[PDB]
Formats: C-alpha cells, sequence, structure tokens
C-alpha cells in the first residue's frame, strides 16, 4: 500500500519562513500527484497547491499568490514546500496527499499524510501555571462532588495531565487548550469522585510539559 | 469562486440507521464532488468520489447520490465505525473549496446536567487576576446556554466556555465556563453566580455565592 | 454505445482505451438519428447502414483531443496525433465519432488529467498507445531520464477549458474500426 510520511510539530514567528516536507512510498512513480492541503484548527479545509511529481509543474492558489513554493527530490522522491511571510491566522496543520497512481493526475485526495502542526506565535515556550480545584460540601451531589487541576498561561501544545499517575481512570474529563488575548495557552482538567472518602484518601494532578521540562504535582485541598 | 454550504451543520442517529447528508451548490456542478469522512485528531478518508463511485477499501454501505446542484450521501446502516464529520468537495473549477461539516452523534435520554462551582483559590487571589469556574456535567445534548450574573448583574465579553467532546460510551457531554477578571473587580462585586438554561432541565437553574 | 460513447470522462490519446463492444445488436440507426455526435466520419463503410451490417468484432478507441486535433486523426494523414499520439492506419474500416464534451470534461484552467505526448521519442505505430512519456532526445544529450538541454517531456497538459475556443476543447472520440447486425430474422 502507498504511505506517506512527513516531518513533526513545529512552532515558528511572524515574518519567518517554513518548510515542511514529506517521502511518498509509490509503487510506481507515473507522473506522481503530490498536492498539499491545509486545515486551520477545526474549521474549512483550504487548498493548497499541487507540484507535478512527474517533472515540474508548480500550479497553486490564488489566495496564496505569490508567497508559497513547492518542489520536490526524485531520487529521495519526496516533496518539500515554502510557505513565507508567515502571520497568526497562519496555525494550522498541513496536509501531503495525491497519490493517483492508477491514473496519470487527478484533483482529488486518495492518499493523506498523516499531518503536520505549524503554530505561529510571537511568545516563547513557558512553564505552566497550575492550582488545585477544590469542591464545597454545598455541593454535595448523591455522595459525589468534582474536583481539578487549573493549567494557565502555557507554551505551546500540549500539557499531558494524569490524576495520581494512572492511578485514577473513572470520569477522568481534559478539556482542550484555549487562546487568551496574551497569546497564552490555558487547560482545566476535572474529574468527579463519591464525596464518601474525600477527606480520606489522596488525590494529586500529574502535569507534563516536555517543551519546558516541567513536572509539576499538586495535592488539593477541600 | 465555487460556493458550497451544506445541510444540515449536525444530525442525530443511533446505531443501526440510514443518515441522509446533503451537500448544497451555488452554481451548477457536473458530478464534480468527493465525499470525506473526518475523525476527531486525524488524517481524512475519502470514500465518494465523482458523487457516484465508490472507491475500494470501504464498507459496502456508502453511496453517493444526485448530480447538477443538490448532492447526497447515503449510508444503510449505522456502525459505531460511522461517528465523525463528513465533508463535501467539489473539482467543477478553480480553486476548490470544501463543505461546513456534518457530524453525526450518539442519541439517548435527554439526561440532564449536574452543576457545579468553584471560587478562586488564594494563591490565584495574590496573583493579581481572578478565575471563577462553573462546571456542567454529562449533559446531552450538546447544546446548552450558560450566563454569569454578578452582583445582580448580567456579564459579557469576559467569559470564555470550553466544551468536551462527546464520550465514546459515556455518550454525553460536558462544559466548563470561565470568568476571568482583575482584582479591583474583585472586591468590589460581592456576590457571584453561574445560570444554565438547559432544555432537559424543568426550569432554567441558578448557583451562588459569596466572598468565603 | 452510450457507455462507451458520452460517459462520465474518457481518456487521453495517449492511453487510448479500445473496448471491444460485440456479440449484441449493433443499433447505429439510434446514433444516427440522434445526432448529438458533430462528426460521423464512417471510412471503410456507410454509417447509415451501419445497424443492418453484420460485423464478426467492433472496437472503441476512447480518448480526447482538440478541435484542430480531431483533424489530425485520419487514415493517412499524419501528425502530432495520428503519428505520436493515436495512429489511424489506412485500412481503417469503422466509424469515427466527434462531439464536444466541455460540461463532463473540460475544467476551467487546463485539463491536467489529460496529457499528450507533444514529443515522443521514436514515432508511434500504426493503431498504438505509447504510455512511455521518455525524454526526448534531440540527436545530442541522451535524456535516458535525464531533463535539460535537447530533452523534451512527451507527456504535455492537454489545454482543455471551457473558456477555450472549441478549436482546444475535448472532442470525446469513439473510433469503431471493424474486423453483431441488427434484426437478421
Amino acid at each position: 500500500q502507498v504511505q506517506l510520511v512527513q516531518s513533526g510539530a513545529e512552532v515558528k514567528k511572524p515574518g519567518a519562513s517554513v518548510k515542511v516536507s514529506c517521502k511518498a512510498s509509490g509503487y510506481t512513480f507515473t507522473t506522481y500527484a503530490m498536492h498539499w492541503v491545509r486545515q486551520a484548527p477545526g474549521q474549512r479545509l483550504e487548498w493548497m497547491g499541487w507540484i507535478n511529481a512527474g517533472n515540474g509543474n508548480t500550479k497553486y492558489s490564488q489566495k496564496f499568490q505569490g508567497r508559497v513554493t513547492i518542489t520536490r527530490d526524485t531520487s529521495a522522491s519526496t516533496a518539500y514546500m515554502e510557505l513565507s511571510s508567515l502571520r497568526s491566522e497562519d496555525t494550522a496543520v498541513y496536509y501531503c496527499a495525491g497519490g493517483g497512481g492508477r491514473r496519470l493526475q487527478f484533483d482529488y485526495f486518495d492518499y493523506w499524510g498523516q499531518g503536520t502542526l505549524v503554530t505561529v506565535s510571537s511568545a516563547s515556550t513557558k512553564g505552566p501555571s497550575v492550582f488545585p480545584l477544590a469542591p464545597s460540601s454545598k455541593s454535595t451531589s448523591g455522595g459525589t462532588a468534582a474536583l481539578g487541576c487549573l493549567v494557565k498561561d502555557y507554551f505551546p501544545e500540549p500539557v499531558t495531565v494524569s490524576w495520581n499517575s494512572g492511578a485514577l481512570t473513572s470520569g477522568v474529563h481534559t478539556f482542550p487548550a484555549v487562546l487568551q488575548s496574551s497569546g497564552l495557552y490555558s487547560l482545566s482538567s476535572v474529574v468527579t469522585v463519591p464525596s464518601s472518602s474525600l477527606g480520606t484518601q489522596t488525590y494529586i494532578c500529574n502535569v507534563n510539559h516536555k517543551p519546558s521540562n516541567t513536572k509539576v504535582d499538586k495535592k488539593v485541598e477541600p | 469562486d465555487i460556493q458550497m454550504t451544506q445541510s444540515p451543520s449536525t444530525l442525530s442517529a443511533s446505531v443501526g440507521d440510514r443518515v441522509t447528508i446533503t451537500c448544497r451548490a451555488s452554481q451548477s456542478i457536473s458530478s464534480w464532488l468527493a465525499w470525506y469522512q473526518q475523525k476527531p485528531g486525524k488524517a481524512p478518508k475519502l470514500l465518494i468520489y465523482d458523487a457516484s463511485s465508490l472507491e475500494s477499501g470501504v464498507p459496502s454501505r456508502f453511496s453517493g447520490s444526485g448530480s447538477g446542484t443538490e448532492f447526497t450521501l447515503t449510508i444503510s446502516s449505522l456502525q459505531p465505525d460511522d461517528f465523525a464529520t463528513y465533508y463535501c468537495q467539489q473539482y467543477n473549477g478553480y480553486p476548490w473549496t470544501f463543505g461546513q461539516g456534518t457530524k453525526v452523534e450518539i442519541k439517548r435520554t435527554v439526561a440532564a446536567p449536574s452543576v457545579f462551582i468553584f471560587p478562586p483559590s488564594d494563591e490565584q487571589l495574590k496573583s493579581g487576576t481572578a478565575s471563577v469556574v462553573c462546571l456542567l456535567n454529562n449533559f446531552y445534548p450538546r447544546e446548552a446556554k450558560v450566563q454569569w450574573k454578578v452582583d445582580n448583574a448580567l456579564q459579557s465579553g469576559n467569559s470564555q466556555e470550553s466544551v468536551t467532546e462527546q464520550d465514546s460510551k459515556d455518550s454525553t457531554y460536558s462544559l466548563s465556563s470561565t470568568l476571568t477578571l482583575s482584582k479591583a473587580d474583585y472586591e468590589k462585586h460581592k456576590v457571584y453566580a453561574c445560570e444554565v438554561t438547559h432544555q432537559g432541565l424543568s426550569s432554567p437553574v441558578t448557583k451562588s455565592f459569596n466572598r468565603g | 454505445f452510450g457507455e462507451v460513447f458520452n460517459a462520465t470522462r474518457f481518456a487521453s490519446v495517449y492511453a487510448w482505451n479500445r473496448k471491444r463492444i460485440s456479440n449484441c445488436v449493433a443499433d447505429y440507426s439510434v446514433l444516427y438519428n440522434s445526432a448529438s455526435f458533430s462528426t460521423f466520419k464512417c471510412y471503410g463503410v456507410s454509417p447509415t447502414k451501419l445497424n443492418d451490417l453484420c460485423f464478426t468484432n467492433v472496437y472503441a478507441d476512447s480518448f480526447v483531443i482538440r478541435g484542430d486535433e480531431v483533424r489530425q486523426i485520419a487514415p493517412g494523414q499524419t501528425g502530432k496525433i495520428a503519428d505520436y499520439n493515436y495512429k489511424l492506419p489506412d485500412d481503417f474500416t469503422g466509424c469515427v465519432i466527434a462531439w464536444n464534451s466541455n460540461n463532463l470534461d473540460s475544467k476551467v484552467g487546463g485539463n491536467y488529467n489529460y496529457l499528450y505526448r507533444l514529443f515522443r521519442k521514436s514515432n508511434l505505430k500504426p493503431f498504438e498507445r505509447d504510455i512511455s512519456t521518455e525524454i526526448y532526445q534531440a540527436g545530442s544529450t541522451p535524456c535516458n531520464g535525464v531533463e535539460g538541454f535537447n530533452c523534451y517531456f512527451p507527456l504535455q497538459s492537454y489545454g482543455f477549458q471551457p473558456t477555450n475556443g472549441v478549436g482546444y476543447q475535448p472532442y470525446r472520440v469513439v473510433v469503431l474500426s471493424f474486423e453483431v447486425c441488427g434484426p437478421k430474422k
């Protein structure tokens, strides 16, 4: 089966230039059909362009006229692209696709790369802010109460969060990150437990941030 | 450019059922379309191209139809394997756009949320900004209406809403509303509340507290 | 007929697919009365009485060309099609049916799914669909996969946009070389 693989996650800064790249796995090279597309986080897919993996043809999109370029390397048979004059709106996931294979060319996307993450930001790596989320006996609902571990003002994606290092698995809830006006990321993780063993047991969140190498644990005080 | 809108934006279903999808084009198309499936946290699947053809490697449920303008997607029975969005793509002409997005969920009873509130911790109070959490757990369907009432007054702009995405077996929804403010705000307002109206609830429900 | 005639799409003149449509009632009377095909060029046989005429096996070379390259294909007259893409031998005993198909073929900005040999390395042979787009080597500089001086990639984008004139538009052509009658009872 034809497969497409590419580079990893990748964090740039307004005004800079960026290069993503994917290697192909093709039974044939019959004017292969490298054809890039884009995906702004959870909104319309908007189309990138197509290079002619056959020889050299470089047809591009209108909205990205004049700032995006693509080529390919033959004996590596990979395809590369620039992407220039980056801006904040530019943050997205980036897809290789194509691979018509049987016929010479198409205009549909039948062999996708499983995705590249590009984040255009102006801030820098920063450790995660962490606070507990202590419930109250006022809201004892069926003998069960919620409890959490807030992370604020962190960069960049993401922050793996567990509870007591995998000791708890029931009712686990980890909400997705959200932008703030400051350009910073924030997450709220919560879980509910029977209130019967509230003041008799121990629950600690375990937050993990590799880009800053920080590992933070905080006991919650009800 | 080629215009593309798709109806409805969201739909409902249950396992072992048929779900219709309609892709609407403003302007004439000659069977120039593909249907894609999109799982969360994923790279897309194609399963219809050309508005009719069924590409290999797929379950036989899938079937496109339509030509001209109205385009339709069909599946006979509903596997769990069908729970994702679905996109339509034109390729009649230049720059090729996509649709809006059409997801199915999992239907059941109109479960009701559990409401909770978390006041700011101290350490947040000597950070310099204040955060207040209102939580809704296990409500159905996602659709919900949350408000803030501070000192018996509505608040706007300063609140953010973050919704989890439906559970695989819990098959429900959870939501967090965060109210953020500056310390000058915190002590000159003295009582706080979050209110939620939901379809499952008999009445709109308010929850609240004061300074400690 | 309609299946191998006006379909959803067709092929290019470098990879024309000859479909053996035989052992059935060959109703060419309905094709003649429909007259939805600009050209009928029945060379070798009569196209009006082709329905009753009983052959043993019929073909259907399916490909698209330009309105200027629809004349190129001819039993005898050679050119970019009848000497490099689709060669029509002088023993042609069938019917070349041609009609414009911009609606279900021409994509705006030029058809990229259709590519035709502008410079085939060697001369094409009678009734041959050369699929190898080897870079033409012009005397010196052997272009065995190499590009640049004296190197000309044969397969060239078939410019087919609906904005293009009839002379540069996809002419769906299914030629039925005869080597399958009407009622016969």
